[PDB]
């Protein structure tokens, strides 16, 4: 194997079919070194499955002897070059925020890493990562954080992408209790879209002024509804 | 995992027949985690001087 | 990048050129008319 | 799932057949390369003592050649001009115009807005 | 520009008395 | 309908509304003299119209007549000589008509007057090589480069003579375009040269010059560090390719020890290392750049706490001797500006407690971790504005582990005084407990309930202290007081709540007389509610007796029912008959319920 790495006549399935042998004779921490020795030689649209095979390896194999900040050093790496060539990184995010609530258990920096995935085209995976970001946001870093992530989303995304958003930062201020903030928040989410096309967000606002305001908010709602129409 | 070690399972998969001819809500609740143990150590450490005293 | 002036007193050329392109708040005025009224009610009173 | 089994070398191979405002000094860059492809696709010295002058054994079919691409391409600009201005004269939507020139400064100030 | 109201805004001398009657207590035994 | 817009159509469409030849020489000069006089008499009134001049000379050559166009042209350099369309246009009218020399002659003056402008060169450039005409290209182009002009000029020199295939060309110009633009970007252009037309013995001797060039020079800091390391990466990843990794190595080393200010370097040297070099130097190198990473990370932003607690495990696992030093930044680096407990203030707070506890385990060091509480207490936490609950605690018992115990009271108190907390009381509270000094518990509590007199929380508390201290005739009295009307800060579901309480802990303690007499002061607190009157009835059954006791209340439920005059407070007091009733009575008695149930109310 090594000589045909060094005729340069491996192939991608060959460089992990050269990993996989080391890794099932017990031999892990040479089967990263054919990780290293391979990667550069691809494009980075190949590059991508081999970093998902090396870290994916690298942060769960009971043979593994990297230390903690050495499997940080391989995660960036690959952030930095794959992200440097255009080439979806989600799952290397997500990876990437996984490993570092198992680690550490900071859960804060796992946040920050997936935002950082979703801020960097792609549009469907960045709506994944700012899904998953706001919502560990709000299941575990609670107020402070989870405002300073929904107004970057919605203030990023285009309009009949954030007005999801507007919908989800509207029923977490209601949960919160903040009703007035919500209110604000749905009124700003009205104005993005035509109701013709903005139903998702009319339902939820009947549904919000339903649950937490009354006849004569109620009324606004509906006056507001008719003027956009028009 | 789906692209290519897949594919390489398939390949230590094709050589079995190989094989046969072979042989023929806090906003600081992370933190309190991290130093969560650190705190009981010193917590018992306080309880064993008050014990004594 | 200096804009193209448009003139809205001189029109060399006698151009057409769209209508755009040609076209204070203090409490002590609320607490003088309050205070006025005050004393209107003073007085009527 | 084809694309994983072609060689490092093949990767080579496929990487390397298949990888506002200018400035003056950029743009004649530009222009002098352009040219230079082009002639790409088409293709002693002496000094009087009386006079002083130097005169160049030049090839009159490289002459002719020279003095025709040159009209050729003024030729091609001139015609693209006059298309583009026939465009010009008879696209719509912009501000109410009373003549020509009224209407290409109308369009000169929408290129503000941009 | 999605301006909100800040975080918290909601939609729209008894301490003699208190240290006079805690010294109006009984003294206390200490049985335990 | 009529609209402006209408309007001003109708108007453009308004305004918007002879071909004669010429048979000889007569007509001819009759029409090159009207034309003449007309162009001579706009540039006689404005002779700045360098588009007249232009199309008067091209009228000229329409006419053929060549020197009355070139002296137009002369004409209009002589009004505006800086205006390269008007030298463009000249020179290629010379051009079309094959006066291949006037055109030189023309190219040459216009280098001449603006050496400065590349499309003057360029013009030059282009026609030489249509012309074939090599040498002389070669020639212009050692002329332009002897002028010092930019990078561009130089590298159309390459490509000039690339299209030659001079190599000894291309060295000898890249020989001078080095000194001419010492960049490093002019350097790799040379290597990458030598690497696709040139011997490897070149390709090393130009490696060599570059290093023995910023080696020698690195006094003039003419190269940025960037620079540097990407030249000594790009060295030593080729001397990798040749396969002599050794000689890479020693580059590497050698470059290290000239420049260790580089940090980059150090990093280019991880990279290599990790794919030709060997595991055990791979994790210091890995350590170090982690470092150099979060310190990075730090500078720019000195409020990420994540970063700092990573940071601080960094140096705590692999520099030990750093370990204080960064504490000590850490410590004021990051603390906040503002003065509230935002979230920074939050995760801040933790730093100084990582540090308390790092000192505590790792150094047993006393005096310095009380001067620690010393500078965290008195100086960094803003008291008037906050304070953090979990630091008195911990500064409590970081004390009572050091035997200073009334210090640790002195201070609990310090702590109350300055900022009362309901987390601070509450862990004073159960500090004082584990010390089983219960009787300074009491007057604890008694600063407590000073400091928010509402909280339920707080009054329930006396119950259980006094409960587990034995005093029942001092738990009566403090419950008597919970529920007196100096509470009346407590609301009227919480008095209720207390008085409840105090009823059953009065059940408890077997006084059935006194949790009557409670009772009935809670009815009179319910405002005789039937509810109250339904537990009233129940505590009497909790007193064949029971039966009695359920019967006479019931009785006086229906007596009080009748006093307040309510229809519905009978109907109340007959239902809860019935239930005693059929909970501990008959069908006689419910059978009386039914009789004394109202018609559809009326009672009878
Ligand atoms: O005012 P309290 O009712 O006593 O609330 C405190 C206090 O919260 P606030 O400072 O926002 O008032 C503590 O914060 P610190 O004083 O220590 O800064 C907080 O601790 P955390 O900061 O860790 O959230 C603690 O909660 P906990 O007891 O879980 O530590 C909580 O105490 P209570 O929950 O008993 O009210």
């Amino acid at each position: 194997y090594n000589t045909v790495i060094d005729l340069r006549l491996i192939t991608p399935a060959m460089a992990e079919n050269f990993a996989l042998f080391l890794q099932n004779h017990y031999e892990v921490m040479e089967s990263f070194q054919v990780y290293e020795k391979t990667i550069p030689l691809f494009p980075p649209e190949i590059q991508y499955e081999l970093w998902i095979e090396y870290l994916e390896v690298a942060t769960s194999h009971q043979l593994s002897s990297l230390s903690p900040e050495h499997i940080r050093f391989l995660f960036e790496k690959a952030l930095k070059n794959l992200c440097s060539n255009g080439i979806d990184c989600k799952t290397i995010f997500i990876a990437y925020s996984v490993f570092e609530e198992r680690i550490s258990g900071l859960i804060s920096k796992s946040i920050e890493i997936l935002r950082r995935g979703a801020v960097i085209t792609h549009l469907e995976s960045r709506l994944q990562l700012w899904r998953m970001c706001i919502s560990k946001a709000e299941s575990t870093l609670g107020p402070s954080v989870t405002r300073e992530l929904y107004q970057e989303c919605i203030q990023i995304l285009p309009n009949s992408k954030a007005v999801e958003f507007v919908i989800k930062f509207s029923d977490f201020e209601s949960s919160i209790g903040e009703t007035i903030r919500a209110r604000e928040i749905l009124a700003y989410g009205a104005k993005l879209l035509p109701p013709s096309r903005n139903t998702e967000l009319w339902d939820s606002f009947e549904i919000f002024e339903l649950k937490h305001g009354d006849k004569e908010t109620y009324k606004d709602m509906l006056k507001m509804k008719k003027v956009l129409e028009s | 995992m789906p692209s290519l070690r897949d594919l390489s399972l398939e390949r230590d998969q094709e050589l079995n027949q190989l094989r046969a001819r072979i042989n023929q809500v806090c906003e600081t609740s992370d933190l309190k985690a991290k130093l969560a143990p650190i705190m009981e150590v010193l917590e018992k450490k306080t309880n064993e001087k008050i014990k004594g005293i | 990048k200096i804009p193209a002036a448009v003139s809205n007193w001189k029109n060399p050329n006698g151009y057409t050129v769209a209508l755009e392109r040609r076209v204070t708040i203090n409490d002590g005025f609320m607490k003088l008319s309050e205070a006025l009224e005050n004393a209107d009610k003073k007085a009527r009173q | 799932e084809k694309a994983f089994h072609y060689t490092v070398q093949e990767y080579d191979a496929w990487e390397r057949r298949h990888p506002g405002g200018i400035s003056y000094d950029q743009l004649a860059k530009l222009s002098y390369e352009k040219t230079l492809r082009n002639l790409a696709t088409q293709t002693k010295v002496q000094k009087d003592t009386k006079t002083g002058k130097i005169t160049i054994a030049d090839d009159d079919k490289l002459v002719n050649k020279l003095a025709v691409s040159l009209q050729s391409e003024s030729k091609k600009r001139y015609e693209a001009r006059k298309r583009q201005m026939q465009n010009a004269k008879t696209l719509y939507g912009v501000e109410s115009f009373i003549n020509d020139k009224n209407k290409q400064f109308n369009e000169k100030l929408s290129r503000e807005s941009k | 520009k999605l301006i909100l109201s800040a975080p918290g805004t909601k939609q729209g001398r008894i301490r003699k008395f208190l240290v006079q009657m805690f010294a109006s207590l009984p003294s206390p035994k200490n049985d335990f | 309908h009529v609209s402006a817009e209408q309007i001003l159509r109708d108007v453009y469409k308004k305004g918007q509304k002879t071909n004669i030849d010429i048979l000889d020489l007569e007509e001819l000069r009759e029409y090159q003299r009207r034309k003449r006089t007309e162009y001579e008499g706009y540039l006689k009134r404005n002779r700045l119209d360098m588009g007249q001049w232009i199309r008067y000379a091209q009228f000229e050559i329409e006419q053929h007549d060549m020197r009355r166009a070139r002296s137009i042209f002369e004409r209009a350099l002589l009004v505006d000589s800086s205006f390269i369309p008007l030298w463009i246009r000249y020179i290629d009218a010379e051009l079309k008509v094959k006066c291949i020399n006037h055109a030189r002659n023309l190219m040459n003056r216009a280098i001449s007057t603006l050496p400065r402008v590349d499309k003057l060169w360029y013009k030059y450039l282009i026609v030489e090589e249509s012309l074939n005409n090599v040498e002389i290209v070669r020639s212009l182009y050692t002329k332009w480069c002897s002028l010092e002009p930019g990078v561009n000029a130089w590298n159309s020199f390459v490509d000039f003579e690339i299209r030659q295939k001079n190599w000894n060309g291309v060295r000898e110009i890249y020989s001078k375009y080095v000194m001419a633009h010492p960049q490093m970007q002019t350097w790799l252009k040379w290597v990458r040269f030598e690497n696709r037309h040139g011997n490897t013995e070149f390709t090393r001797s130009v490696y060599s010059l570059a290093i023995d060039t910023v080696a020698n020079l690195q006094n003039l800091q003419i190269w940025s560090d960037m620079e540097v390391a990407k030249l000594v990466n790009s060295f030593a990843h080729w001397e990798a390719a040749q396969q002599e990794y050794e000689r890479s190595s020693a580059l590497y080393q050698i470059a290290i020890e000239k420049w260790p200010s580089n940090q980059l370097l150090k990093a280019g040297l991880l990279d290599f290392e990790k794919q030709f070099g060997d595991i055990n130097s791979i994790e210091e190198t890995i350590s170090y750049k982690r470092k150099m990473e979060y310190e990075t990370i730090l500078s720019n932003n000195a409020y990420d706490y994540d970063t700092w607690w990573l940071y601080l495990d960094l140096i705590s696992e692999s520099f030990p001797k750093q370990i204080m030093q960064t504490f000590e930044k850490a410590i004021v680096d990051s603390r906040p500006k503002e003065l509230s407990k935002n979230v920074q203030w939050k995760r801040y707070i933790y730093l100084w407690m990582r540090y308390i506890c790092y000192v505590e385990l790792e150094l047993e060091n006393s005096l310095l971790e009380e001067e620690l509480f010393q500078r965290l207490i008195d100086d960094i936490i803003p008291h008037k504005h906050f304070t953090f609950s979990k630091i008195w605690l911990m500064y409590a018992k970081f004390l009572i582990r050091h035997d200073d115990v009334p210090k640790a009271r002195k201070i609990l108190g310090k702590a109350i005084g300055l900022c009362p907390k309901a987390k601070t009381f509450k862990g004073y509270i159960e500090l004082e407990v584990k010390l089983k000094e219960f009787d300074r518990v009491r007057k604890i509590y008694e600063k407590f309930i000073e400091f928010q007199p509402s909280d339920l929380q707080i009054w329930s508390q006396y119950g259980e202290l006094e409960e587990n201290l034995g005093d029942w005739d001092r738990v009566r009295g403090i419950y008597t007081i919970a529920l007196d009307e100096n509470s009346d800060f407590l609301t009227k579901e919480a008095k209720i709540v207390l008085l409840q309480k105090y009823i059953t802990f009065e059940t408890e303690s077997q006084e059935f007389e006194k949790a009557r007499k409670l009772y009935r002061r809670y009815l009179e607190l319910n405002q005789y509610s039937p509810q109250s009157w339904i537990e009233f009835a129940m505590y009497q059954t909790s007193t064949d007796e029971n039966k009695l006791e359920a019967r006479k209340v019931f009785e006086e439920a229906i007596v009080f029912f009748k006093e307040k005059d309510d229809k519905q407070g009978r109907l109340s007091i007959l239902e809860a008959l019935k239930d005693y009733e059929e909970t501990y009575g008959t069908e006689l008695d419910q059978e009386t319920v039914k009789k004394r149930f109202p018609k559809v109310y009326i009672f009878p």
